[PDB]
């Protein structure tokens, strides 16, 4: 689902690692969209840990 | 009528089948603690809303405080064995709470709009889960 060549067209002063850990950030920032609370992804990975 | 209703104190059973009872009051006192703890955190002053919440027993009930607290008398008409008691308050506290959960309903549409919209589409269901 992700257009990869408009996230390439974003990274190019970066480097392989950056280019590495440049997913992790899309679905933090993905993820950051929404409204929602932190208390209960504190339970949810608490739980799951 | 509860209490006229309900068998002498002695006759009801025990053992295996007041272990029941106890899930009940439980789960009736966590859901209340986090209905009241999720309303009363997004709240400035006493009974301000400044968002909607739609979070633990909201994202199940919309109204669930109100739920939580007609359970708690279920769970008491059920301790008494009197489920004909439960049955009428059912009916008048249904009444009663859904009127209250109009008013206060059409009152935070009308100052909130699309977010409870939404909110509300998410969760139809008002006061008991999957029945009303």
């Amino acid at each position: 689902l992700v257009d990869w060549r408009k996230v390439s067209e974003k990274t190019t002063l970066l480097r392989p690692i950056e280019l590495k850990l440049v997913p992790m950030a899309l679905e933090s920032s993905a993820f950051r969209s929404k409204f929602l609370d932190t208390d209960e992804l504190l339970s949810y990975v608490s739980w799951f840990a | 009528l509860a209490a006229f209703e309900g068998p002498e104190l002695h006759r009801l059973p025990g053992g295996w089948a007041n272990v029941g009872i106890w899930i009940l009051i439980v789960i009736t006192m966590l859901m209340h603690y986090d209905s009241t703890l999720y309303l009363a955190r997004y709240s400035e002053k006493v009974v301000v809303p400044t968002a909607v919440v739609q979070f633990g027993p909201y994202r199940w009930v919309r109204h669930p405080i109100y739920a939580s607290t007609m359970l708690l008398f279920a769970a008491y008409c059920t301790a008494l064995r009197a489920p004909l008691s439960l049955l009428f308050l059912l009916a008048v506290c249904l009444v009663y709470y859904n009127k209250k959960a109009k008013m206060e309903e059409e009152l935070m549409v009308e100052s909130f709009g699309q977010s409870y919209s939404d909110y509300a589409d998410k969760v139809r269901h008002k006061f008991i889960p999957f029945v009303y």
